[PDB]
């Protein structure tokens, strides 16, 4: 019964040059057993992509709310909102909730469309934000994330070598931690393509 | 309550349900249909909090069939789970939660296909081809993943969920009185008799 | 006490009329025309602005159509300060909708809501009603493509072609006259077109003088696309049915 | 004349028309008497039909063992006000073990008065009482307008004719006054002083009301045959 | 115009009629009035007796607030009570966070704040009463008159009623007379012959004299009702000198 | 015609409530003046005791707001005394909230922000006064700011309000003219008070026992009333020159 | 008592008209001139300072009012229903924007907040319409430079140029001969002073006429340096000194 | 975390290490913990990150508020009390520890803020788990009559004496001086000396390493 | 803490130690405990560093709000506005609080406020945790109608003592002088005081 680790899953985000990946794990469980293999964790409002680990109803429900927002946003503004700003919504979304909070680890990746710049960002479940030059981690493999990163990642990577800096880092990542798992998917996004890529892992 | 299964095959979404409903150390009743028909082609199934899950199931069922009436048309199976999902994701939060645990089996008649959801009691929700709620999937699941194929006719998935039962009723603490099956497809809602 | 001061705005005339709806119904008839015609494969929404100046910024300004979703616009008649206030409340119903359902809000839905709102301000409350009509533009997977229109009373009827604001009379009459059931998005643009030319009450209709939008299935395969014309488009489009 | 549409407006010479049209339907109202000695208070009330075919209505209301009134004008404003006090005394008893003085239960209603008639949407009391009552300073007689002024008298009478049995009671003030362990010289004396403002109609037994209060006797009312003694 | 059939109105003018239609209220009440004096201040009030039904004695018009201030008012007697009742509680509040009682200035405005609050909506009336008001504090003696619009002043003398003009003669000659001060025993006399003098003005129905008085020799600070012997011998002084 | 009755426009677009609470603000037929000196700021007001009866020393129109500010009113008292609570309450308030004392121009900003709600809303009437705010403003120095029954504010070099005001206010124009300054080139405040009754008798026309006046002075740290010898003082020394 | 106005005020008439819209925009036509004018690379507006006595020291009274750092505000009509709208609207901008987004409103939005507010006094209970027009000028990355008026029904347009309050008509006429979409900041500014100097009649000199801009970053009056991403206001009042200067030049 | 504050000559400067910690794991290496609440008024915070942001954010929002209502420069009193009524109104459950210190008009100030609302002054203060690593520095080194250059050294000196010994604080020190008269100057990064060393190999993977199931374009326009 | 206030011929004397604690480590060794709620009306601070400063600065508010309407209040209604937020807030505070001001009337007072949030008039007051220790000295010490010199002394030596056997207490020892003169701050330093 601790809310962030009865389904379990994760994510991670990386930078290379003029380019951003986004990864995620596709296993929901119930603490041992297995439930779902297709449970994606990443979304996207306009070029600006979402992911989120933890507890899944408030992955859904904060998928369903953020996409209600931006919806408004672009409505009002006439433009899609920006990496930078949708980073600062999601903030103020969570810290709302501060003394009943979404039990959620969610992570933003994606390239400003005005500067060209890559961007991703990571926050707490009450809304600190994480910014980073290089990789943001989240879930119940986010020590093991952490250690792959740290030590696979390096700067300026080239769309095609980010792949595969980002799918190991998942992979093996994923291998150590028994919640998550079961598939994988990872998102390489440059300035006006987006790939989606499903990845071939052990399914135990 | 307990036991509640979903496969969904071709051209059809069938639910089994235990007929047990046992407080204390007495099964009061041996034939309880744990379903609710929302719409003419979905139907839902509970298990959970004595009490809740009756309650919940019917609160949902009334605001369907008032959507129903309103527009004259059904919602799809897509639709109704998610209003579903976001009533129960409400509920999770509230001073007294559901601890009411769902699956719902619909035949989209739009798309002409056969859609099972499995949903919990804190809103979680997922598409499936064969689901499970309590401690059943923990047999259900592997047998299924086994033996399913996802071109199988009505009749392989009664074949595929006797199976089920059987195995549920061999290596299961509890008797849960065996169950009551009912089909969704395009046609609608149909209850097996003899099972 | 404060009684002397109240107009009453939520009674019946002895004639069993809503007095305040009555006469936002006759502001309604000065502000300028919109038309909404809709088509086999799409829907026009046309709409006169309001005597302009030569120094108003005709691009980055709205005041006749507004997008409530990316499936659903509306045509503004009346005070533009009351209809962003429902249009507001209408953008986000659509939301509510969309993340209950996970389903975008059938055209009908909506437009019953919002006229229900309408409807509130005539029964209850002592406020003075919206001084609103709009003409609905949109596409479900239900009934297809359809218009509405919704005005203080909060009644809402559908349409073939229809006209609100101004000259409704004479609009209606030259709709009625030219409109058939065949009929294709471009020659409801035309139609849509020809008749303000007719109906309006300056020396001769130009670009910064409409605002104009479509919804058309011409996206590329079973999607909708809304087109809010910019001011260059309505430039060729009036140039391309000869009007100027 | 316009300054007669709520109350709260004052007229130029500074009256209160709406509360002096409340005043109007106690002077509609049937007569009710009221007079004291210095061991006793009596009412006496005259009731009034709506013909042969009705009941009489009913003036007199208790409000504690010790305490009571009679009504003229609206009948449910009476009933609302006597609520009142019923649960005002209940209150002095229940958390002071102390029954309520007479003196304050006529503070009490005339500040319930006054507020519905310095606020917008509300309306005067319609209603005149006569409170009677016995308590630590002996027996007590009040006169309720809903005005809100309230008046402490040997005697009174209020409702059409009163004038007469006031008149009446202020010329046998000396007499009345030392009607001392003698209920039912009291009451006779309270019965010739309401017969000062009758008409055409004499006292009969589903006519006439009658109660009393004092020192060794709780509040209570008389009708039917137990007045027959008194005609 | 119609500027006078809704309260808070401006007219033309500036004024608000409505307030001064109340006056014309108060000016129809009965004569008080209030004499301050060496330590402390004395209150009396013209009690009209319409009847020989009325029980003499039993029905006292002046009023205490806390256990120093009194309060004597002329017009609507019923809106007078709502006032004294607003100061009790007002009264009430300030001595239960600040300990102290309350001083008579601070007590002055919290009615006179009251009163001005009735002249700021349509949805209330002004009150019907102009009351004077005083007792003894920390700093000596005060007395005050309050009127409908929320006006109030210091008074070495105050006089309100139908015979206000009558009395208010008379007691400007006890300011001319005595510029070092009155004694309170002496205010007690004084009031009771202007209050007989002031009943010239209401002479029809006879009346009945209420007195009372705060003085920090005298009574200790307290207020208290004028009764018994030294009651009769203010009414004597007072039959002496109309004769 | 109800649009003269309630806080509602008429078709000249004029709000006749607000004028007519204007007209009330003269009801008390006293005129008020402020100037600043170097050090100081200075407000004086005329103080009319018609009644024998009544005890000089409780009529005032001279608030002491807070420790640092002083307010006198021009209009009926009872309206004036609202005002001076609420304006005592709000400026207590900003201390407690923002940790340093409200000044003289945020204050009146407040009370004229309170003033418009009236002339907007219909079941509030306009208070029938003009309040002028003075004080020594630790950033800005002296200050004089004024507010009316319009929700209307505005900083002074020095101004006066009354009846008879423009006579006070145009000799107060001449002066600056002359003096090429925006204050009272003075010292002490006592000669600043000498030059605001000075300039008072010369406008107006009379002459001031002391009892006919009334003196608030505003210096660093304290605004303080005077008392009737302090203004004697005062007097005597204007006469012996 | 409680407010017991929960009705409308502003009600419609039988020949369609909502009178007390008609009668505060009377109440903005009695006000004094107020003009804005958009530019290439920035926005002017300006407006006449009407001293109510020389006594008064009209620095203390500003006309013209910084909003956001790249939004600024001018009216004309009641300048105490100005003040408190310039309150709300500073207000809102952190409330439902700067709060939730982490960076300043775009102009048309904080217009579109400011035209709500405004709304709503022209239908909620007991309560009449502002008597204000206002010109709010500003900057945002996504939209560049824009100008719009607000009135009291709460309709807001974007403008080239226009003019508000006394002289209007003449000044937008004055606006239309000068007016063309290649104007710079600076030309912008004299043809603002040109136009005021029409309906303005006593004084004309940097103390009588308020003027500000909407135009490039101002790091110096940031007040910090360190973060390279903040640059400054785009929102500058131009001083008394500054006016005359382009006066003589005039 | 590791923050200090300490006066000088002609106004005061803060410091902070740039270490997030969620347990034992560094979350952040290089987070921002000074706060900008005015122009010239910065605050350092330590405790719950999410709380001492926002905290600075909304008493930042409201103090701009404030400023454009009186025309006037904000007071660091003012910051002072917003924060603390704010935070003793949520009785230490808003975990915000905050060293706040600004020029205004009044001067230069050095304040700071415990969670439950207690306020303090100083010449030298120093908060968050590293705070007894960097007292100790204060302690040893703080004298009256600082300089700007004295100030900054100290400051930065007892941030390191938390970067290296205490195990929630490391990386980088932030700084902020804000002297009398001057434009305040954030200093982010100040000093780097926790620089990772070069890699003793480069893990880029032969292109095809990763097996792959699927492909698919992504849309992203409308 | 260890605080006290004394009262005397000419008025009245507030003392204080200046050590804030959080468990063992001294977040704040040169804390000011004594606090301007008037200007001749302060206390002395005990209990926690949060609820304390909160009282004090909502007792400061309503005293300046007090002084606007009815010019300066008492001391005794100065420790009534504390007792009233101590009392009814019991639940929620840790506050021992001493009042003393001084009046031309009545010359120097001393009210103390306990936890329970009752007060206390006395000649004298201790308080805090390092008060325990001086109970003893202090009664054995006091004497009515002090002169400023004796008055100090005591405080002093009082404090001195508490400070040395309370690891609560230490650093500074301040004083506040309250007579019809004004206001005087004194503050007297570890080398001075230990060696007593
Ligand atoms: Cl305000
Ligand atoms: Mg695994
Ligand atoms: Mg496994
Ligand atoms: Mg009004
Ligand atoms: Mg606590
Ligand atoms: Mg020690």
């Amino acid at each position: 019964s601790d809310p962030s680790s009865i389904n379990g899953g994760i994510v991670v985000a990386m930078t290379g040059k003029d380019c951003v990946a986004i990864a995620c794990d596709l296993r929901l469980g119930s603490q041992s057993l297995g439930v779902s293999n297709k449970f994606e964790k990443i979304f996207h409002y306009g070029h600006v992509f979402l992911g989120i680990t933890g507890l899944a109803t408030d992955v859904t429900t904060l998928n369903e709310m953020f996409r209600y927002k931006t919806n408004l946003y672009k409505l009002k503004e006439e433009r899609a909102i920006e990496p930078e700003t949708f980073t600062q919504l999601v903030s103020s979304s969570l810290y709302e909730r501060r003394f009943g909070p979404y039990f959620v680890g969610p992570v933003v990746a994606g390239i400003n469309s005005k500067s060209g710049k890559p961007f991703i960002a990571g926050f707490d479940l009450i809304g600190c934000i994480d910014e980073a030059k290089d990789f943001i981690v989240s879930g119940t493999a986010s020590d093991q994330l952490f250690g792959m990163c740290e030590s696979l990642y390096e700067p300026n990577l080239e769309p095609e070598d980010l792949f595969e800096t980002i799918s190991q880092a998942l992979l093996n990542a994923a291998d150590r931690d028994a919640l998550s798992g079961w598939g994988a998917v990872v998102y390489i996004i440059k300035k006006d393509e987006v790939v989606k890529r499903y990845l071939k892992m052990r399914q135990d | 309550m307990d036991i509640i299964l979903g496969i969904r095959v071709q051209d059809s979404v069938i639910l089994a349900s235990s007929k047990a409903v046992t407080r204390g150390i007495s099964v009061l009743k041996d034939s309880d249909d744990k379903t609710r028909q929302l719409s003419p082609h979905t139907l839902m199934s509970f298990a959970g909090e004595a009490g809740d899950t009756v309650q919940f199931a019917e609160y949902i069922q009334a605001n369907i069939q008032l959507y129903s009436i309103r527009e004259d048309y059904e919602l799809s199976p897509q639709a109704v789970s998610s209003f579903v999902r976001q009533e129960l994701a409400k509920s999770i939060r509230s001073r007294r939660p559901y601890q009411v645990n769902v699956l719902i089996g619909g035949y989209d008649k739009k798309k002409n296909k056969p859609e099972l959801y499995q949903i919990d009691y804190l809103g979680t929700k997922v598409e499936l081809p064969y689901g499970a709620h309590g401690y059943s999937g923990f047999y259900t699941f592997s047998l299924l993943d086994h033996h399913y194929r996802p071109d199988m006719t009505t009749e392989e998935g009664l074949d595929l969920l006797k199976l089920c039962v059987q195995e549920l009723e061999k290596r299961m603490p509890m008797d849960f009185k065996g169950v009551i099956v009912k089909i969704v497809d395009k046609d609608g809602i149909r209850q097996v008799d003899d099972f | 006490g404060s009684r002397r001061y109240d107009s009453r705005t939520t009674i019946f005339s002895p004639e069993g009329r809503l007095y305040q709806v009555e006469y936002a119904l006759e502001s309604i008839s000065h502000a300028g025309t919109a038309i909404g015609i809709m088509a086999s494969d799409g829907i026009v929404l046309a709409a006169e602005r309001k005597v302009t100046s030569t120094l108003l910024e005709q691009d980055t300004s709205t005041e006749k159509l507004y997008k409530l979703n990316d499936k659903i616009a509306v045509a503004v008649a009346g005070l533009t300060a009351d209809a962003e206030i429902l249009i507001n409340t209408a953008r986000i119903h659509a939301q509510n909708y969309l993340k209950t359902y996970n389903e975008d809000i059938p055209v009908e839905i909506l437009v019953r809501r919002l006229s229900d709102i309408k409807q509130g301000y005539t029964q209850h409350g002592g406020l003075r009603p919206f001084g609103v009509s709009f003409i609905y533009a949109g596409y479900d997977d239900r009934y297809g493509y359809q218009l509405y229109t919704s005005n203080p009373s909060g009644n809402y009827t559908g349409w073939k072609a229809i006209s609100v604001g101004a000259n409704t009379s004479a609009a209606q009459t030259l709709l009625q006259m030219d409109y058939k059931d065949d009929m294709k998005v471009d020659d409801a643009i035309e139609l849509a077109l020809k008749t303000l030319s007719k109906t309006t009450d300056s020396s001769a209709l130009t670009y910064d003088r409409l605002e104009f939008a479509t919804i058309r299935k011409g996206a590329n395969d079973g999607e909708v696309y809304q087109k809010i014309f910019k001011p260059q488009e309505i430039k060729d489009i009036l140039v391309k049915t000869g009007i100027t | 004349n316009n300054y007669d549409g709520d109350t709260v407006t004052f007229s130029p010479t500074g009256r209160l028309f709406q509360v002096e049209y409340a005043l109007e339907a106690i002077k509609q109202g049937s007569v009710t008497v009221g007079l004291r000695s210095n061991t006793h208070a009596v009412l006496v009330a005259l009731k009034r039909n709506a013909d042969e075919l009705s009941s009489y209505q009913k003036k007199i209301i208790k409000c504690d063992e010790h305490m009571g009134l009679s009504l003229a004008g609206l009948a449910p404003d009476a009933r609302v006000l006597s609520n009142y006090l019923r649960q005002q005394c209940n209150y002095s008893s229940l958390v002071f073990n102390r029954k309520l003085a007479v003196e304050r239960a006529g503070h009490l209603l005339c500040d319930k008065a006054q507020k519905n008639t310095q606020s917008y949407g509300g309306r005067p009391y319609g209603v005149g009482l006569l409170i009677i009552g016995y308590d630590k300073s002996g027996a007590h007689l009040l006169e309720f307008q809903p005005s809100g002024n309230v008046t402490e008298l040997y005697g009174t009478a209020i409702g059409a004719r009163s004038q007469g049995a006031k008149t009446y009671l202020e010329r046998t003030l000396d007499t009345f006054i030392k009607i001392d362990g003698n209920p039912d010289e009291l009451i006779k004396a309270g019965v010739e002083a309401i017969s000062q403002s009758l008409r055409d109609e004499s006292l009969t037994v589903d006519n006439l009301s009658i109660a009393i209060v004092g020192k060794d006797t709780p509040f209570t009312i008389y009708d039917g045959e137990a007045v027959a003694k008194y005609i | 115009t119609g500027y006078d059939l809704s309260n808070s109105v401006f007219s033309p003018d500036g004024r608000n009629f409505q307030v001064e239609y109340a006056v014309k209220a108060v000016e129809n009440g009965t004569t008080s009035i209030g004499i301050k004096c060496n330590d402390g201040v004395v209150f009396a009030v013209e009690k009209l007796i319409t009847s020989k039904l009325l029980v003499p004695q039993k029905n006292v018009k002046i009023q205490v607030v806390d256990r120093h201030i009194g309060c004597v008012y002329s017009g609507l007697i019923p809106d007078g009570r709502h006032l004294v009742n607003r100061g009790r509680e007002e009264a009430a509040s300030f001595k239960k966070l600040y300990k102290t009682p309350i001083p008579i200035p601070a007590f002055a405005d919290r009615l006179g704040q009251y009163v001005q609050a009735h002249t700021l909506y349509n949805s209330v009336r002004p009150f019907g009463v102009s009351t004077i008001f005083g007792g003894v504090d920390k700093n000596g003696a005060h007395l005050y008159m309050l009127e409908p619009s929320g006006s109030y002043w210091g008074y070495k003398g105050a006089a309100t009623g139908k015979g206000r003009q009558s009395a208010k003669a008379e007691l400007e000659k006890l300011v001319d007379h005595h510029p070092e001060g009155l004694s309170a025993r002496e205010a007690v006399k004084q009031a009771a012959k202007i209050i007989y003098l002031a009943h010239e003005d209401n002479k029809e129905k006879d009346f009945e004299l209420e007195i009372s008085w705060c003085s920090l020799s005298e009574t200790n600070g307290l207020h208290k009702f004028v009764k018994g012997d030294l009651l009769q011998e203010a009414i004597d002084f007072a039959q002496k000198e109309i004769n | 015609g109800y649009d003269r009755h309630i806080t509602i426009f008429s078709p000249e677009g004029r709000l006749y409530q607000v004028e007519y609470a204007f007209k009330a603000t003269n009801q008390t037929n006293i005129n008020s003046l402020a100037v600043r000196g170097k050090d100081c700021t200075v407000v004086i007001s005329q103080k009319k005791v018609p009644d024998k009866l009544l005890d000089p020393t409780t009529v005032s129109y001279i608030f002491c707001i807070s420790r640092t500010i002083g307010m006198v009113v021009n209009g009926p008292i009872p309206d004036a005394r609202n005002a001076a609570l609420r304006a005592k309450a709000e400026a207590a308030e900003f201390r407690y909230k923002y940790g340093y004392d409200m000044p003289c121009d945020v204050l009146a900003k407040r009370m004229a922000n309170l003033s418009q709600i009236y002339t907007q809303r219909a079941y509030m009437r306009p208070l029938g006064v003009i309040l002028t705010f003075v004080s020594v403003d630790e950033e800005l120095g002296p200050s004089i700011y004024k507010t009316d029954p319009a929700g209307y504010y505005v900083g002074y070099k020095a101004t006066a309000t009354g009846p008879k005001q423009q006579e006070i206010t145009t000799n107060l124009e001449n002066h600056f003219k002359k003096s090429k300054i925006d204050h009272i080139n003075e010292e002490s405040w006592e000669k600043v008070v000498e030059f605001a009754i000075t300039h008072m008798i010369d406008a107006l026309g009379t002459e001031f026992s002391k009892n006919d006046l009334e003196v608030g002075v505003a210096t660093k740290d304290k605004f303080f009333t005077l008392s009737a010898e302090n203004i004697e003082e005062r007097l005597v020394a204007i006469a012996e020159q | 008592m409680t407010d017991r106005y929960s009705f409308s005020l502003t009600t419609f008439s039988p020949s369609g008209k909502l009178g007390q819209i008609d009668y505060a925009l009377t109440a903005v036509k009695q006000g004094v001139t107020s003009l804005g004018i958009k530019a290439t690379n920035g926005v002017v507006i300006a407006t006449e300072k009407k001293s109510s006595s020389p006594l008064a020291m009209s620095e203390t009274l500003s006309k013209v009012s910084l909003l956001t750092p790249d939004i600024g505000a001018v009216y004309s009509g009641m300048g105490p229903d100005y003040r408190v709208l310039v309150d709300k609207s500073r207000k809102v901008a952190h409330t439902s924007y700067k709060r939730i987004y982490g960076e300043y409103p775009p102009t048309k939005l904080l217009v579109s907040e400011v035209a709500k507010i405004m709304q709503e006094a022209t239908q909620s209970g007991g309560v009449r319409p502002f008597g204000v027009s206002l010109l709010i000028a500003g900057h945002d990355e996504f939209n560049g430079f824009s100008l719009y008026q607000v009135d009291p029904s709460g309709s807001y347009f974007p403008w080239k140029a226009t003019a508000i309050g006394k002289g209007s008509v003449a000044a937008k006429t004055f606006l239309e001969k000068r007016w063309n979409d290649e104007l710079e900041l600076e030309d912008a500014i004299h043809i603002a002073l040109l136009t005021l100097k029409e309906s303005v009649e006593g004084e004309f000199n940097g103390d009588t006429i308020e003027l500000a801009i909407i135009g490039d970053e101002n790091p110096d009056l940031l007040g910090y340096t360190g973060i390279p991403t903040d640059k400054g206001p785009r929102f500058r009042k131009l001083t008394s000194q500054e006016i005359n200067d382009r006066l003589e030049a005039l | 975390t590791t923050i200090v504050g300490v006066k000088f000559n002609n106004g005061v400067v803060i410091a902070a290490d740039t270490r997030s910690t969620q347990g034992p794991i560094v979350a952040d290496k290089n987070c921002a913990k000074l706060h900008r609440i005015s122009p010239k008024i910065w605050c350092a915070g330590a405790g719950t990150a999410a709380d001492t942001e926002a905290v600075t954010q909304l008493i930042g929002s409201n103090i701009e508020l404030h400023s454009l209502y009186t025309s006037r420069e904000p007071r660091v009193v003012s910051a002072l009390q917003m924060l603390k009524q704010h935070l003793f109104k949520y009785q230490g459950h808003i975990g915000a520890y905050l060293i706040v210190a600004g020029v205004d008009p009044t001067g230069s100030h050095l304040f700071s803020i415990h969670a439950e609302g207690s306020t303090d002054v100083g010449y030298y203060l120093s908060l968050g788990s590293g705070s007894l690593a960097a007292m100790a520095v204060l302690e040893s080194h703080w004298k009256q009559d600082l300089t700007k250059e004295e100030a900054i050294k100290l400051a930065s000196d007892a941030i390191q004496a938390g970067i290296w010994n205490d195990l929630g604080s490391g990386s980088n020190v932030d700084v902020c001086v804000m002297e009398i008269g001057k434009d305040a100057e954030y200093l982010r990064n100040y000093l780097t000396p926790n620089v990772r060393e070069e890699k003793q190999k480069s893990y880029k993977f032969p292109r095809g390493t990763t097996a792959v199931l699927k492909e698919s374009i992504v849309n992203i326009c409308d | 803490t260890s605080i006290m206030a004394v009262t005397f011929k000419d008025g009245v004397i507030l003392g204080a130690d200046s050590r804030t604690t959080t468990g063992a480590y001294i977040a704040n060794r040169v804390t000011d405990k004594l606090t301007r709620v008037h200007d001749k009306i302060w206390c002395c601070r005990s209990g926690s560093a949060a609820d304390t400063q909160a009282i004090a600065d909502i007792v400061q508010y309503h005293l300046e709000l007090y002084t606007s309407q009815y010019g300066t209040p008492s001391t005794e209604t100065a420790a009534s506005v504390f007792k009233e937020l101590c009392y009814e807030n019991k639940d929620n505070l840790t506050a021992g609080i001493i009042v003393a001001g001084y009046d031309d009337k009545n010359k120097g007072e001393v009210y103390t406020i306990p936890l329970g949030g009752s007060v206390h008039k006395l000649p004298y007051a201790i308080a805090g945790s390092g008060s325990t220790f001086i109970y003893g000295y202090c009664d054995k010490n006091f004497r009515e109608n002090m002169s400023k010199e004796e008055t100090v002394d005591f405080i002093k030596h009082s404090l001195s003592q508490a400070i040395k056997w309370d690891g609560s207490s230490g650093g500074v020892i301040r004083m506040v002088v309250l007579t019809a003169a004004g206001v005087e701050r004194l503050i007297f330093y570890p080398d001075e005081y230990e060696q007593l």
